[PDB]
């Protein structure tokens, strides 16, 4: 109330009517989570497989609003409607609700456990399975971790929910992906083993990625045993010509069913979901009418009607989607201060193919920098630069190289052959070099041999897989030491998350012990805190309600130290908070 | 055996009933009109739910199958009606 | 001279007799039998989904002689691949916005159909370079008429419920909410 929400301009708290709650026409049926669950993966392939219709999955949990509303949206919205997602929309192959962004932003941002809204969404939808996306050899985090915490991860997360791991490495390289895909298999889970599609197969001019290194690949990802193909599409960039090249190359390649997740940047995600059900495609990753298009993924309600009579249609119910899709646009609402540009069909994606979040995060970065003007030179630099690199595939963390490399280019005024002529001398940002040594693994046709060695002028280099060089990390020494660190005895989610993101979590428990669970907060007062005269009710649990009502807003001292006047379950409670705008000993 | 009990009460009777439940070892559920949401009770019991939402005060704790209905999903295992309101209804 | 006829209810669903292929078989042989040059098909609302717009163009095509221009809006986010349809149908000309001005109750993007038909057996006759250099100016132009913006937009494919054209879409909204009805909105596009 005092300082505002941080990140965002402190505003008034609107005033926000009850989000509209769907009308469903509830349908039971068997889902394939209930085949999962009663007879494993396999079961469930052979379903998929056994499906003429095209099926979906929603991301509407993790994607659209890391697209959209910078990952920022928050378990009391999703929770609202989880349920109603789940019985409403029992066709749906899998919710994406976990994975990417969301792990990290949610601690750091949102002072929530990514475990508590999988436990509680997981506790709302048991009929729907719950699918995350799995970074390769770095599962959550940037940096590169060992063995034995990918696995455990891999444990935890199909322990508490998870049933669906779209695996993916940020080069498309193997030995980063086959041991998290045999640890899913091993927990009893599905493997989504994903190729991140990049150029185009129908340019004879960029023959580096073209249909026989797709259907090598593809190869390779059948042969360690993964059960679902899919084909990940980071930034819009498959062409429907070419997304029904690519899925009919890939389904008289392997057995594997395959799944599809583009986005709609360019505004053609809907055809290139059609060419790819023409082809013979089995699950599409679809969105929420009110989360989608722009950098998120296509409607859900749009390709129902766009496959409504054609030969094969979208399994779906697509009344109880609209009816939900009214709450999604009513909740909307809430994240106005993370709300991006104005959204229009932008096809410049094909030419510097810059994934949606990068391209935002990017924007931001640039902009709080007073360089940010020239965009349009810093989009023709991450071109120049990805060229410059070997046209390798740009997704996290491999995009944030290339977004960085070129901002520090067009930062110092810097060219391709002014930066191999001065690259001895040059500092190079963390990324690059890091990217160079091999930390993210090794990208097809290697790295220039020339730039490599500029880039990286007397650090060693390797060119194995980065988890054999981690260092050995022993989950009971780390327990006793978060113990020690958080005073309480920490949960196996807790100590996995406290190897991945140290300080974020040790920040988060901070929080935790300052502020309490504010996740149980609404999203207008957890963003803007309370107005004058202003009532709300907090549930903080099953039959016990917080009453709280600010009366009035005392004047700052001469300590900078501000009273302010709560009526707490009736009672006065007064408040001493320090205003970060008042300078104190005056 | 009871572990939970509901007060289908109000005011200072529901306070009484609480801390005798309290002191007994049991946990104590609360019922509270719109109108009487700053009464003491609503806050000294473990758990506390609206009833009788759209009628009169009076009328919702007179409310039979709504305090009922709540002490079920609660997981109450008895009621204690304290005096003057339903404490001698028979129905 | 384009004798235009306007698109409303769905020819592929039966429980909507009333605008069924035929209807719009005869009204295009009336409109062929005035000396029209082009024959247009106004999709107002863009009520013409991809099936039924390739359905629609085919049984136009063999009918009347004249060239068919097709005009739609995405509102249900299905513009590019009701033109697709149409183009396999053997639709002549197409309605197209520039990219910073398409998309919600617009005209799909001329930038974007152009890489929709790329490859395939009809490309579009543009020269999509110079077309992204256009629509930098009006991306900034845009930027001028904020008090004007209808707002977040996002795929609507409850026009196919209320059938409100996008420029009646904006208007009646307005008015709703001036009088004091905006609140139950959903209630006025029900009724
Ligand atoms: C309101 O209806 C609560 C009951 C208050 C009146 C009743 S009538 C019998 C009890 N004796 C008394 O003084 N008050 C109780
Ligand atoms: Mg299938
Ligand atoms: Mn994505
Ligand atoms: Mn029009």
């Amino acid at each position: 109330t005092v300082n505002g929400f941080p990140g965002i301009e402190n505003t008034e708290k609107r005033h926000f009517e009850e989000p509209r709650q769907p009308l469903l026409n509830l349908e039971k049926k068997k889902t394939a989570k209930n085949i999962l669950d009663e007879q494993g993966a396999d079961a469930v392939v052979d379903y998929v497989k056994n499906t003429k219709e095209v099926l979906l999955t929603d991301t509407t949990l993790r994607d659209a609003h890391q697209s959209l509303l910078a990952t920022r949206l928050r378990l009391q919205d999703m929770k609202g409607i989880a349920q109603a997602i789940d019985q409403g929309l029992p066709e749906l192959f899998s919710a994406e609700m976990w994975g990417g962004a969301t792990f990290d932003v949610a601690y750091r941002f949102l002072n929530e456990s990514p475990w508590y809204r999988l436990r509680k969404l997981r506790k709302l939808m048991p009929n729907t399975m719950f699918q995350m996306l799995f970074r390769g050899s770095n599962a959550v985090g940037y940096q590169n971790y060992p063995d034995n915490v990918i696995e455990e991860f891999i444990r935890v997360a199909a322990h508490e929910g998870i049933d669906v791991f779209r695996i993916f490495d940020s080069l498309n390289w193997l030995p980063q992906m086959e041991k998290s895909i045999q640890a899913v298999r091993d927990n009893g889970k599905i493997a989504e083993a994903t190729i991140c599609y990049t150029g185009d197969i129908l340019d004879p001019s960029r023959p580096k990625y073209n249909i026989q290194y797709y259907k090598d690949l593809a190869k390779e990802l059948e042969a360690t045993g993964a059960h679902i193909l899919a084909v990940k599409d980071m930034a819009g960039l498959l062409k429907p010509q070419a997304a029904y090249r690519l899925i009919s190359e890939l389904k008289d390649t392997v057995d594997l069913p395959i799944h599809l997740h583009t986005h709609d940047t360019s505004g053609n995600g809907i055809i290139t979901y059609s060419g790819a059900t023409q082809a013979g495609v089995d699950i599409i990753d679809v969105a929420t009418a009110s989360l989608a298009g722009g950098t998120s993924q296509p409607s859900m309600q749009s390709i129902y009607y766009a496959l409504e009579h054609g030969p094969r249609h979208a399994s779906i119910n697509v009344k109880n989607a609209e009816q939900i899709d009214h709450y999604w646009e009513d909740v909307r609402k809430y994240y106005a201060p993370f709300e991006a540009g104005i959204t229009s069909p932008q096809t410049e994606v094909y030419m510097h193919e810059m994934p949606g979040g990068q391209y935002t995060n990017l924007k931001s970065q640039a902009a709080a920098v007073g360089l940010g003007h020239r965009f349009d030179e810093i989009k023709q630099m991450y071109r120049k630069v990805n060229m410059m690199f070997g046209d390798i595939i740009k997704v996290t963390p491999s995009s944030k190289v290339v977004g960085d490399m070129a901002l520090f280019m067009i930062q110092n005024d810097l060219t391709e052959e002014d930066v191999y002529a001065r690259g001895n001398e040059l500092n190079f940002p963390e990324s690059v070099v890091s990217f160079f040594r091999g930390d993210l693994g090794q990208p097809v046709g290697g790295f220039p041999e020339k730039l490599q060695k500029i880039i990286v002028k007397d650090k060693a280099v390797i060119t194995d897989r980065p988890g054999l060089h981690a260092e050995k990390v022993d989950f009971e020494t780390v327990k006793a030491d978060l113990e020690q660190k958080i005073g309480y005895e920490p949960g196996d989610h807790e100590v996995i998350s406290y190897i991945m993101y140290p300080q974020v979590f040790l920040d988060y428990q901070k929080m935790q012990r300052e502020f309490g669970a504010v996740t149980l907060l609404d999203t207008p007062t957890f963003l803007h805190g309370m107005r004058l005269n202003e009532k709300i009710e907090v549930q903080i649990e099953k039959g016990k309600t917080l009453s709280i009502r600010l009366d009035e807003i005392g004047e700052p001292d001469l300590a900078g130290n501000r009273v302010l006047f709560f009526n707490l379950n009736g009672q006065r409670r007064e408040v001493v908070i320090n205003d970060q705008s008042v300078q104190a000993q005056v | 055996h009871m572990k939970k009990l509901l007060v289908a009460n109000r005011g200072e009777i529901a306070v009484r009933v609480f801390r005798a439940c309290n002191e007994l070892g049991l946990s104590t559920v609360a019922v509270y009109a719109r109108e009487d949401e700053y009464s003491v009770h609503r806050f000294k019991a473990d758990e506390s739910y609206l009833i009788g939402q759209g009628k009169k005060p009076i009328d919702a704790y007179l409310d039979i199958d709504d305090i009922i209905r709540v002490a079920l999903e609660s997981g109450a295992d008895a009621i204690h009606p304290g005096y003057g309101l339903l404490s001698e209804n028979l129905e």
